[PDB]
RNA sequence: CAGCUAGUUGGUGGGGUAAUGGCCCACCAAGGCGACGACGGGUAGCCGGUCUGAGAGGAUGGCCGGCCACAGGGGCACUGAGACACGGGCCCCACUCCUACGGGAGGCAGCAGUUAGGAAUCUUCCGCAAUGGGCGCAAGCCUGACGGAGCGACGCCGCUUGGAGGAAGAAGCCCUUCGGGGUGUAAACUCCUGAACCCGGGACGAAACCCCCGAGGAGGGGACUGACGGUACCGGGGUAAUAGCGCCGGCCAACUCCGUGCCAGCAGCCGCGGUAAUACGGAGGGCGCGAGCGUUACCCGGAUUCACUGGGCGUAAAGGGCGUGUAGGCGGCCUGGGGCGUCCCAUGUGAAAGACCACGGCUCAACCGUGGGGGAGCGUGGGAUACGCUCAGGCUAGACGGUGGGAGAGGGUGGUGGAAUUCCCGGAGUAGCGGUGAAAUGCGCAGAUACCGGGAGGAACGCCGAUGGCGAAGGCAGCCACCUGGUCCACCCGUGACGCUGAGGCGCGAAAGCGUGGGGAGCAAACCGGAUUAGAUACCCGGGUAGUCCACGCCCUAAACGAUGCGCGCUAGGUCUCUGGGUCUCCUGGGGGCCGAAGCUAACGCGUUAAGCGCGCCGCCUGGGGAGUACGGCCGCAAGGC
RNA sequence: CCCGGGCCUUGUACACACCGCCCGUCACGCCAUGGGAGCGGGCUCUACCCGAAGUCGCCGGGAGCCUACGGGCAGGCGCCGAGGGUAGGGCCCGUGACUGGGGCGAAGUCGUAACAAGGUAGCUGUACCGGAAGGUGCGGCUGGA
RNA sequence: AAAAAUGUAAAA
RNA sequence: AGGAACUCUGCAAGUUGGCCCCGUAACUUCGGGAGAAGGGGUGCUCCCUGGGGUGAUGAGCUCCGGGGAGCCGCAGUGAACAGGCUCUGGCGACUGUUUACCAAAAACACAGCUCUCUGCGAACUCGUAAGAGGAGGUAUAGGGAGCGACGCUUGCCCGG
């Protein structure tokens, strides 16, 4: 433009939305699982995944992904989401932390225990 | 009805440099004269004079270039490499003393009206004084 | 969110306060504010600072410091130098508790501690010993301010889990061309040190108020007190003493084996997995990092992806459809005063904490003390005048005007000419005409087609006519006249910077469409029929309405296309065309088209008719889809448009 | 001309490359959304009615107390006044039988409109019409020859 | 100036 | 005391009622919706005061009004005259007309739309006729038919 465009106008501030509805962007958000269903993939893929619909405490309702091999989550489990999205699903842009509440952890995993809540075993 | 003389006129340079041409000229204006007048003094035109076009006070800005060039195309060497407006009609750009800048780590000038005359990008510097920032030259 | 305002704006007089003031009252006058964004709605305490960043910028205001505001919601005034008063008071509201039912008590957004909510945030500690505050002649009293401890890898910093040696190289584990390779000096083991732990000693922080001579002062000499603490620190005695997390396809540093078989499952981006995966899981090994590692969340960055620095608009997202002009923005050559912008000096300022540099303190650091530096901006005084600005005088190069000529489908009105189509009348004449790829429907023995004469009516204008001209765009063609806009060249005659651009607004705006009235030849959606086809709401054929035309009014869209906004300046030229000037195998001004110097460009391609070099102004774009939709608002009879 | 092949040229939205690609209705599932008889909820504006505490103003009289008799205090009325109440508008949120279109999907159904004269050049404003893409009309643009 | 429709879904 | 529980139906009755001022939605053909709604005032006494008519420019007379102080009752248009309101659907646009004497409607009439006849000695109507109306009108006129303001719009079928 010119000068005295900038001078009126001026330049539009950017402002991106969030990705993720988790209200004060809080950490985690705590919740009752309500649906605990296995969901088909998208288009590359196929390996029914677990997820599971989770009513919020904080007046909410959607879906998250349970990562590891099986999990023990019913009709009212509680459990926190971790935020982050599964582009291979449809709509499910939450993760579901394992280890916490209700939502046990794996069994026999080694490596990455971090990430699938784990409590370091021994081999002795 | 133009705008700013001196935009015209720095134009002049470029578009004649860039064909090599002997000269070109201008309308006649004081500011013109303190233009070429530094820019000649730092060295980068032969010279200048009023001239005549009809009854019309010119001004005959005689152009200085470089040696000829071996090798593919022989392009002979650009005395004014670049020279670019700064101040414009539209932005009046006014520096202070310690704000004045540095054309190419000196290997440039920046032709600016001083409030005392006109100074190059150190002249200015020397006398102490800031002012509108014309244009560089390198 | 586009208009808002009755104490509203101002005035006179008065009330009220420490004091000005619609702060408030009575009376009077209509004013006050707003696209430089009033009014509305949304959100939020502000700064010093903090975070990121090459910087500019962006984000932010936790701790400490300064100002502000509130003390359950809400109102009030009393006391006072000061309050609308957290730990005061009165009243209403919600809530809690007592109650002899008449009444009464109470406020942690003070330290600590509950409970709720949440992803998540600490002991109901010690002392007035130090510092600061209140009262007091003083002694001394109180002090959850503070000094100090306690819980939490929550952060930054220092340290420990050891050091030297030690096989051509244990054991197990993994790999293997079965030779060997790897873990790996790693360990075992030898030797040295010695965190933890033990014993003894054991602070600074403290001096002063208090006593004495002098004069109850100045000066000087004497005396009391330590929460932390029997802590840190010093000396001695002293045991090898916790290691975890992420990653290993590419980005990205780290490769192999088994299992699995589009399952299980990974995923930040691209993607991997459907019998041999370095990508899922396990393992061996490696890479990074270390009392941490890693995930999620949020901020800056990369992002020159809102572009001042520092973008772009012919086809990739983007020139408004075109014109007129309001605000606003910009400003030709010379001379003069002013000195507003701006430039320089001096000065007030910019407090502390912080950041940076320097020295120093705590064993180092973190943390901290001390000193030095210049700081944007703003206040005052002084100075300069270059360009911007401003008043003033002069010029003619921009724009305008005069005189004189020219070209043109520019526009509007009235009139008018031939050709041809259809129709009707009359003449003559007979079996077929028409139509397609083919054919049919259809038209004709009631006399068609073809041809001849007369008439009626409507619409459009052949040849001239083009690589043409004209206008702002849309757009404009037979012919004559009237009225009328724009445009060009010559004479350099007049004016004297009068200019460029243009948010909103005003006007124009193809075609189709709507409204009242008029006209209707041909053509022609729709619609009817024939044929093709699986089907054929279509392509072709036969018939046919609105509309196409006139008037007046509205609609306002388009591939409105050069897909290229407007204006002024500079930058080879060759070629032909429209039109204008001139003693003219040629020169000069305006317009149209091809090819190309330089140059720009992602390429194509543009290239004096720029997409070149440069200034001024508006318009506009910031991934695709969603969607030119939805809502709101405005316009319209409607369709629908902005 | 049919099938197959070669060199040059033109077009292209095709690239294990015309068995390529590709459009719209309809059908099933999913997600978000618009309108919707309404319902519910917050904030806000105006008019009126009631009106605590309290300052201020008046009275303090046929009534109380105080008094250096001039006055004071109590008390009463009034103004304003929290909030409460009634009626009516503005904005925002949630919700709602039904309905509109949209996005999404290894597979369906119906055609083939688009890219090659895509086998009627295509696109387009507007109009009319049809299961659907789309056809046809009036004009316009090449991004057609 | 050329009557004639259509090929779903797994690797460079 | 209650407040439609009555009943086919708030039928009837009751509520509201006049003026003054405040204030007033959806929607809309911008005229209306409007008296929408909802709400305040209304008497008497004293005092100040603005304007018009007549008339001399004022005295009296007379019309409409403004401000302040106060008095009495349960009640101030103190009696009589004197809308109850709102939301939503159907039909008909609307004012109008009708079954004198059981039906006032959604019926008819209407403006405006369309079709059709009629060229004047008009068509049509009454009359046997003369004649008259039509009309001392002339296709923007007249007769007949249907539809019924306005908006959008009106599809295919001549075989009978
Ligand atoms: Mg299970
Ligand atoms: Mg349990
Ligand atoms: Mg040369
Ligand atoms: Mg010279
Ligand atoms: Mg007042
Ligand atoms: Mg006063
Ligand atoms: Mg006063
Ligand atoms: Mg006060
Ligand atoms: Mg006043
Ligand atoms: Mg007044
Ligand atoms: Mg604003
Ligand atoms: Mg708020
Ligand atoms: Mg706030
Ligand atoms: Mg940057
Ligand atoms: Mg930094
Ligand atoms: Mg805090
Ligand atoms: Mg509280
Ligand atoms: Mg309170
Ligand atoms: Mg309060
Ligand atoms: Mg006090
Ligand atoms: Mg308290
Ligand atoms: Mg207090
Ligand atoms: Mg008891
Ligand atoms: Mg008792
Ligand atoms: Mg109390
Ligand atoms: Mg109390
Ligand atoms: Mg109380
Ligand atoms: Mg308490
Ligand atoms: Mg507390
Ligand atoms: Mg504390
Ligand atoms: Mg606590
Ligand atoms: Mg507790
Ligand atoms: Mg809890
Ligand atoms: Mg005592
Ligand atoms: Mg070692
Ligand atoms: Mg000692
Ligand atoms: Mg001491
Ligand atoms: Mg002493
Ligand atoms: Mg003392
Ligand atoms: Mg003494
Ligand atoms: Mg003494
Ligand atoms: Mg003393
Ligand atoms: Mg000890
Ligand atoms: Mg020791
Ligand atoms: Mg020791
Ligand atoms: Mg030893
Ligand atoms: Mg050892
Ligand atoms: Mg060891
Ligand atoms: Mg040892
Ligand atoms: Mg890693
Ligand atoms: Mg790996
Ligand atoms: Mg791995
Ligand atoms: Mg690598
Ligand atoms: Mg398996
Ligand atoms: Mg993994
Ligand atoms: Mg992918
Ligand atoms: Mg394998
Ligand atoms: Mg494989
Ligand atoms: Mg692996
Ligand atoms: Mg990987
Ligand atoms: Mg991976
Ligand atoms: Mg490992
Ligand atoms: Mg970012
Ligand atoms: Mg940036
Ligand atoms: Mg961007
Ligand atoms: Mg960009
Ligand atoms: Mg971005
Ligand atoms: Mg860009
Ligand atoms: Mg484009
Ligand atoms: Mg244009
Ligand atoms: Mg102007
Ligand atoms: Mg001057
Ligand atoms: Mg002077
Ligand atoms: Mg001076
Ligand atoms: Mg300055
Ligand atoms: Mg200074
Ligand atoms: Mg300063
Ligand atoms: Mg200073
Ligand atoms: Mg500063
Ligand atoms: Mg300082
Ligand atoms: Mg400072
Ligand atoms: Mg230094
Ligand atoms: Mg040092
Ligand atoms: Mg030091
Ligand atoms: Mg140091
Ligand atoms: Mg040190
Ligand atoms: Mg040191
Ligand atoms: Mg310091
Ligand atoms: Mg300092
Ligand atoms: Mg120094
Ligand atoms: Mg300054
Ligand atoms: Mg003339
Ligand atoms: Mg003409
Ligand atoms: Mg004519
Ligand atoms: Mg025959
Ligand atoms: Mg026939
Ligand atoms: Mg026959
Ligand atoms: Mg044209
Ligand atoms: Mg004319
Ligand atoms: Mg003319
Ligand atoms: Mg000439
Ligand atoms: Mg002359
Ligand atoms: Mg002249
Ligand atoms: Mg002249
Ligand atoms: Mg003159
Ligand atoms: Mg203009
Ligand atoms: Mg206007
Ligand atoms: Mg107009
Ligand atoms: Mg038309
Ligand atoms: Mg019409
Ligand atoms: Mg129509
Ligand atoms: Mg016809
Ligand atoms: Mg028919
Ligand atoms: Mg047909
Ligand atoms: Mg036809
Ligand atoms: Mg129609
Ligand atoms: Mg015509
Ligand atoms: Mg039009
Ligand atoms: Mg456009
Ligand atoms: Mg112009
Ligand atoms: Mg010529
Ligand atoms: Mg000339
Ligand atoms: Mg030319
Ligand atoms: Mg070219
Ligand atoms: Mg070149
Ligand atoms: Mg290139
Ligand atoms: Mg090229
Ligand atoms: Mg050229
Ligand atoms: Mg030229
Ligand atoms: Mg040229
Ligand atoms: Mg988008
Ligand atoms: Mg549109
Ligand atoms: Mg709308
Ligand atoms: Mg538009
Ligand atoms: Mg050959
Ligand atoms: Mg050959
Ligand atoms: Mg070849
Ligand atoms: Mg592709
Ligand atoms: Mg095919
Ligand atoms: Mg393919
Ligand atoms: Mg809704
Ligand atoms: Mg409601
Ligand atoms: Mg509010
Ligand atoms: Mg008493
Ligand atoms: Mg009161
Ligand atoms: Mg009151
Ligand atoms: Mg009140
Ligand atoms: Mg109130
Ligand atoms: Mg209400
Ligand atoms: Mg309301
Ligand atoms: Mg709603
Ligand atoms: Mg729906
Ligand atoms: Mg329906
Ligand atoms: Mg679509
Ligand atoms: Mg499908
Ligand atoms: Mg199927
Ligand atoms: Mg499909
Ligand atoms: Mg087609
Ligand atoms: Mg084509
Ligand atoms: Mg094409
Ligand atoms: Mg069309
Ligand atoms: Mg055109
Ligand atoms: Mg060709
Ligand atoms: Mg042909
Ligand atoms: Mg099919
Ligand atoms: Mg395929
Ligand atoms: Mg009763
Ligand atoms: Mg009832
Ligand atoms: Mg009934
Ligand atoms: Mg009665
Ligand atoms: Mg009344
Ligand atoms: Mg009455
Ligand atoms: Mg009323
Ligand atoms: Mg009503
Ligand atoms: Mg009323
Ligand atoms: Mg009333
Ligand atoms: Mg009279
Ligand atoms: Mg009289
Ligand atoms: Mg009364
Ligand atoms: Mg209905
Ligand atoms: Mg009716
Ligand atoms: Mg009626
Ligand atoms: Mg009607
Ligand atoms: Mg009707
Ligand atoms: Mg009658
Ligand atoms: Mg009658
Ligand atoms: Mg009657
Ligand atoms: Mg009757
Ligand atoms: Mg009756
Ligand atoms: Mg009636
Ligand atoms: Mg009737
Ligand atoms: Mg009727
Ligand atoms: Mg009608
Ligand atoms: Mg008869
Ligand atoms: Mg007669
Ligand atoms: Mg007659
Ligand atoms: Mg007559
Ligand atoms: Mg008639
Ligand atoms: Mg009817
Ligand atoms: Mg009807
Ligand atoms: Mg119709
Ligand atoms: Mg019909
Ligand atoms: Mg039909
Ligand atoms: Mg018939
Ligand atoms: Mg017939």
């Amino acid at each position: 433009p010119t000068i005295n465009q900038l001078v009126r106008k001026g330049r539009e501030k950017v402002r991106k939305k969030s990705k993720v509805p988790a209200l004060k962007g809080a950490p985690f958000r705590r919740g009752v699982c309500t649906v605990v269903r296995t969901v088909t993939p998208k288009k590359p893929n196929s390996a029914l995944r677990k997820v599971a619909k989770v009513r919020l405490t904080s007046g909410y309702e959607v879906t998250a992904y349970i990562p590891g091999e099986g999990h023990n989550l019913q009709e009212h489990s509680v459990v926190l989401i971790r935020g982050g999205r599964v582009k291979d699903l449809p709509g499910v842009r939450y993760h579901i932390v394992r280890g916490v509440y209700d939502a046990a952890g794996v069994k026999d995993r080694k490596k990455s225990r971090s990430k699938y809540g784990t409590k370091k075993p021994k081999e002795a | 009805m133009l705008t700013d003389p001196i935009a015209d006129m720095l134009t002049r340079i470029r578009n004649a440099t860039r064909v090599y041409k002997e000269s070109t000229d201008v309308p006649a204006s004081r500011f013109k004269e303190e233009i070429l007048r530094i820019l000649a003094r730092e060295g980068f035109i032969k010279g200048y004079e009023r001239v005549d076009v009809d009854g019309k006070p010119y001004l005959r800005v005689y152009l200085k270039y470089g040696p000829r060039r071996q090798g593919p195309d022989p392009r002979p060497e650009q005395v004014i490499h670049h020279i670019r407006r700064i101040s414009k009609p539209g932005r009046r750009v006014y520096v202070g003393v310690k704000e004045i800048p540095r054309v190419r780590r000196g290997l440039g000038i920046a032709i600016l009206s001083t409030s005392k005359g006109v100074l190059t990008d150190r002249e200015a510097r020397k006398l102490g004084v800031g002012g509108e920032l014309i244009c560089e030259v390198w």
